């Protein structure tokens, strides 16, 4: 789920 | 100033009061014209003058007004006063505790004590304005932060807006540090008061600081604020954790506003000024960790509620804040609409907006004195900005998740309040969704279509809903699909049920609602003609009650002239016979006159459409007119 915040 | 030593004859305890006021005015005047060139920093035996005013404010045999003038001092004696402020501390403190009761609202306006109180407040504020003294600032704050909305706080807010918009950048930075300190110091005080600090003073103050002055404060606080944000929610076995939650609150409510009013290149760019979440010594190329705050924001953002918590409301409002923050950061940092969703409307089966609002507020609608009526409820304006911005940022998936929460949770799995909230979003966001209508009318209609929408009667809520619908109709024209029909029939039935109202023209406005409701999208709209007949069958001489049915039939007539007894659970003969029998009542004008008008329009319909009932209705009309004829000419 951290991908959405990361990218 | 130079010969002033002789003034000890004035200030005198034996001096009469008027001279006491006068000499102070002399001082005020002289301090105006001096520009503090002398007798403020190094030149002159200050201790005598300062101790004089220390005693003077310290007095007890003086009226409150001598103090009131006496607090014109602070615009001076507060510049470059290296030390010695603490005498001011004790004297100001003893004064304010002497004459400013904490709970103000037991003294009515016009009370002489109330006048003295407000006068002292105003004088202190003028002192704050001319002084910009951080110690004066803080003193004012704890004056304010004891309960909410208790000293006509519009004037305090206006003052505080005024203080920030002037002065040297370092001066504001110091003021900010000061107003920050009393939020964070570990001293156990009322958590309500703690919230009120950043709320009623600090949040505003930061909102109105000068440009470029914000980064100072953000830099000053950021690391400690974030550190507190890391953790520590664990400990709950003490109610005092309320203090902890409030500490998080204010931190949120300040970080978020800091993301506002700051340019994007200063919160994220190839050069990362705010690179201090890490040590920042090596991470100077590019900003990616200031985001990490949103990574923190997630956890409170979606907090599975307790079962039998004790801080329910506080938790709720806290989450609300964190959400507001999230909105800010999304609208500031990220650019792609897919990342406007970045985490803002992504939702787990353990979901977000199910948290943010209460479920036990009866939350009634109004038609009351003096938009903001209960849009005052929290989070609204941030959502509004969010939707407006993304609309100017060209999303259907984002509305798609909301309408999932709306109609896919059209089931009562979500309590009604939540629905109303979503709607109210739609309501004030009408213009933003003017295109994306067709696939929305049926849910929104379904809302009002509920037998439960708020309380009873034509709520301002349903007025809003129907306004949205109608306003949408001229382009979307959502009429006539299987759910549309059953909903709309429910709607017309409900509306025509309650069109009557006690109030002079509220009735008229409801009637206009009905009028536009039918006429704008008249298709497949069965007119509940049985309802009508009961609405005008009032065999009661001196009553109002037949009028409402009169006018209502009047609407169903004037719109398009539709048929008037399609197997409506009543038979034609007595139907119209009662209708005409109306004009018997001559006792009120709106009864009989309007009756005649509606009947006449009915004749016109039946004539140009050449039905067969015209003969019978004409005979009946004629009969009752005649029964008037020889009897009462005037009518």
């Amino acid at each position: 789920v951290d991908d959405l915040l990361d990218m | 100033l130079q010969h002033w030593k002789k003034c000890d004859s004035w200030w005198a305890k034996d001096s009469p009061l008027e001279t006491k006021m006068a000499v102070l005015a002399l001082l005020a005047k002289i301090l105006q014209i001096d520009s503090s060139v002398s007798f403020n920093t190094s030149h002159g035996s200050f201790p005598e003058v300062f101790t004089t005013y220390i005693s003077l404010l310290a007095d007890t045999k003086l009226d409150l007004h001598l103090k009131g003038q006496a607090v014109t001092l602070l615009p001076f004696f507060t510049s470059l006063t290296g030390g010695s402020l603490e005498e001011l501390r004790r004297v100001l403190e003893q004064l304010i505790v002497a004459h400013f009761p904490m709970q103000s609202r037991e003294f009515p306006p016009g009370t002489p004590r109330f006048n003295n109180y407000v006068d002292c407040m105003k004088k202190f504020l003028d002192a704050l304005e001319l002084s910009q003294s951080p110690m004066l600032l803080e003193l004012m704050t704890e004056v304010l932060c004891r309960e909410q909305q208790h000293v006509m706080e519009e004037l305090f807010q206006s003052s505080f807006r005024r203080i920030a918009r002037r002065g040297s950048c370092v001066t504001q930075v110091g003021l900010l540090e000061s107003v920050y300190e009393m939020f964070r110091k570990d001293d156990p005080r009322l958590s309500f008061t703690r919230q009120s600090f950043v709320d009623r003073s600090l949040l505003t103050l930061l909102w109105h600081c000068s440009l470029d002055a914000l980064r100072e404060f953000f830099s000053t606080i950021v690391v400690d604020a974030i550190d507190v944000l890391k953790s520590r929610f664990t400990k709950l076995n003490e109610s005092t954790f309320d203090t902890q939650i409030t500490k998080k609150m204010g931190y949120y409510k300040i970080l978020d506003v800091m993301y506002s009013r700051l340019p994007k290149d200063d919160v994220h760019a190839k050069e990362s000024k705010i690179n201090q979440v890490f040590h920042g010594s090596c991470i100077t190329e590019g900003n990616e960790l200031t985001k990490t705050l949103i990574k923190l924001c997630y956890d409170a953002f979606t907090e599975n509620m307790a079962g039998e918590n004790q801080l329910l409301e506080r938790r709720r409002l806290y989450h609300c804040a964190a959400y507001n923050c999230a909105i800010s950061v999304i609208c500031c940092v990220f650019n792609e609409l897919k990342f406007y969703q970045g985490f803002l409307f992504s939702e787990k089966p353990e979901k977000n907006l199910l948290i943010f609002e209460n479920l036990i507020d009866l939350k009634r609608r109004y038609n009351f004195p003096v938009m903001d009526e209960l849009n005052r409820h929290e989070c609204m304006a941030p959502l509004t900005a969010l939707v407006k911005h993304m609309h100017r940022s060209l999303p259907r998936d984002l509305p798609s998740w909301m309408k999932f929460l709306h109609g896919k949770l059209g089931n009562p799995i979500v309590p009604l309040n939540i629905r109303l909230f979503l709607a109210k979003l739609v309501i004030n966001t009408e213009e933003v969704f003017r295109p994306y209508a067709k696939h929305w009318l049926s849910p929104l209609l379904q809302l009002a279509a509920s037998e439960n929408n708020g309380g009873e009667g034509i709520h301002y809520m349903v007025v809003e809903i129907v306004a949205t619908i109608l306003s949408w109709t001229g382009l979307a024209t959502p009429t006539g699909v299987p759910k549309d029909e059953v909903l709309a029939n429910r709607l017309l039935n409900f509306l025509m049920k309650h069109v009557f109202h006690p109030k002079r023209a509220v009735f008229r406005h409801n009637l206009e609602i009905i009028k536009t409701l039918v006429e704008c999208w008249k298709d497949c709209l069965s007119i509940p003609y049985r309802l009508i007949f009961e609405k005008f069958s009032g065999k009661d001489p001196n009553s109002k009650d037949n009028s409402v049915g009169i006018q209502l039939l009047g609407i169903v007539m004037a719109n398009d002239l539709p048929p008037y007894d399609p197997q409506c659970g009543i038979q034609s003969s007595e139907y119209f016979q009662a209708l005409v029998n109306n004009m018997s009542f001559v006792r009120y004008k709106e009864v009989y006159a309007a009756a005649a008008e509606v009947l006449g329009l009915i004749l016109r319909y039946v004539m140009e459409r050449k039905n067969i009932l015209e003969e019978s209705l004409c005979e009946l009309v004629a009969k009752q007119l005649k029964q008037h004829q020889n009897t009462m000419e005037d009518k």
